[PDB]
């Protein structure tokens, strides 16, 4: 029972391990960070 | 003489155990591949 359990869950979390490979791969390039820098730059407008 | 018989002797070692190393560096390239590519699928395997 064991050992089918941890087999079972480690086929379930390997999706979410590519899942996150894919994220981290994509924050490396460089890719998708800026909108949070333009987001946070028209609060520190709106602030000001 | 003697000095002869090293001289051109070293330059083979110059241009022999050192060019060996450089090859050595390609397989350090080889290496950095392992960087650029994330292992998954041969896990579910192995631990089947």
């Amino acid at each position: 029972k064991a050992a089918s359990g941890t087999t079972g869950t480690y086929q379930e979390w390997k999706d979410k391990a590519q899942n996150l490979y894919q994220e981290l791969l994509t924050q490396e390039g460089q890719a998708s960070f800026q909108g949070l820098k333009d987001n946070v730059f028209d609060g520190l407008v709106r602030v000001t | 003489d003697f000095h002869s018989e090293y001289i051109v002797s070293a330059s083979n070692f110059t241009s022999q155990l050192s060019s060996q190393v450089e090859q050595f560096l390609h397989r350090n390239i080889q290496e950095y591949l392992s960087i650029l590519t994330d292992p998954d699928g041969k896990g579910k395997e192995k631990i089947a």
